[PDB]
């Protein structure tokens, strides 16, 4: 999930907004 | 260690900005 | 516990803090 | 929603937990 | 203290408010 | 390493929310 | 992407987030 | 500057990137 | 140094930043 | 207290340090 | 690891407070 | 730079304002 993906490597804005509703 | 919990604090603040009005679900175990 | 107004980043911070491992949903449109 | 309850008005701990998963 | 307790493991809200005045 | 200092930044922001009007003493060496 | 008002800390957060490795300049006087 | 564009008014992603290095 | 208004989270951030190892007390009621 | 000094009014570095321990 | 990126988030928020009106350039690779 | 200096050891306010414009 978001913790696994984005707390291992830096998640850009484009990667983060995939988790928006 | 708390850096993962600290990381989550930055995650939801970032999601607050990026997602705006459409909001978001934060699921630490998903 | 204290009762106060919580808006914007502080509201997301509060949710992240209170909900813990459950996570939360922030849907401001309603 | 959460804005009218917790931001415009004041929510209790029980009210805020309504928005946990 | 609070740094020793809450920077080793996650401190919940209930544990954090023990440090309020 | 600064993660302990970074952790303290989150601690006092959390205490600001949780404690509200009753305030708090932050004592890193206590 | 959403379009919204960004001021103060959220504006710096947004810059840090968008600009990434490029970095940014925050010159509020103008 | 950035304040009148992005704070007082609303900026797009392209507008915000004008203030990247 | 700059002189500015500091309220809420920024006031606690400022205290945490300035006071360093001394720590601080944030008593908003007064 | 600190609110009337540093939030409602503007505090100097010396004034803010009055609230250090 | 993201703690360096997390550290930068605190850096620019601190620079926002400390620098005030004179602003700052944030250059992660400089 | 600022990342090298201030993410290895704690940078005080006096050290941080050297990076102001
Ligand atoms: C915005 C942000 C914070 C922390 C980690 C990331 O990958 C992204
Ligand atoms: C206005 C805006 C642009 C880009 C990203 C954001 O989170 C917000
Ligand atoms: C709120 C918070 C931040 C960092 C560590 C903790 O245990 C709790
Ligand atoms: C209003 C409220 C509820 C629970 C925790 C807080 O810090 C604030
Ligand atoms: C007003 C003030 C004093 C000291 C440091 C700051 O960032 C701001
Ligand atoms: C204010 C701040 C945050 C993180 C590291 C530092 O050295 C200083
Ligand atoms: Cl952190
Ligand atoms: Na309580
Ligand atoms: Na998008
Ligand atoms: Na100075
Ligand atoms: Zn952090």
């Amino acid at each position: 999930g978001i913790v696994e993906q984005c707390c291992t490597s830096i998640c850009s804005l484009y990667q983060l907004e995939n988790y928006c509703n | 260690f708390v850096n993962q919990h600290l990381c989550g604090s930055h995650l939801v603040e970032a999601l607050y900005l990026v997602c705006g009005e459409r909001g978001f679900f934060y699921t630490p175990k998903t």
